[PDB]
């Protein structure tokens, strides 16, 4: 049961490599997840076949 | 709406019948009692001429 279906992408990881031997433990990319949505609704339609005349 | 073929719509199909109505002859009078070729007939018919 649902009218809506998200779906992530998870961006690559931008950043700056530590060279040498400074400290990089706290200093930590966070993972950028990226949300997008789509809606469900009817769509209905009728054609008629006149009458009996 | 609805779909409605109308009236003189030319998909509007007509059927002719074959029966065919006749004005009847009027009936004669003067017919075979009438015309004879005796004495004793309203009109005479003369064959004096019918093969001569």
């Amino acid at each position: 049961a649902g009218d809506r279906v998200s779906f992530d992408l998870s961006v690559r990881l931008r950043g700056q490599p530590t060279f040498g031997d400074d400290r990089v433990e706290g200093k930590e990319e966070n993972l950028k997840f990226y949300t997008d949505e789509v809606i469900i609704d009817q769509v209905r339609h009728s054609v008629s076949a006149g009458g009996r005349m | 709406s609805s779909t409605v073929i109308a009236f003189g719509d030319p998909k509007a199909q007509k059927k002719w019948s074959s029966e065919l109505a006749v004005d009847i002859r009027k009936k004669s009078y003067f017919e075979s009692r009438f015309i004879g070729t005796s004495e004793n007939a309203v009109i005479q018919r003369k064959t004096e001429v019918e093969s001569d």
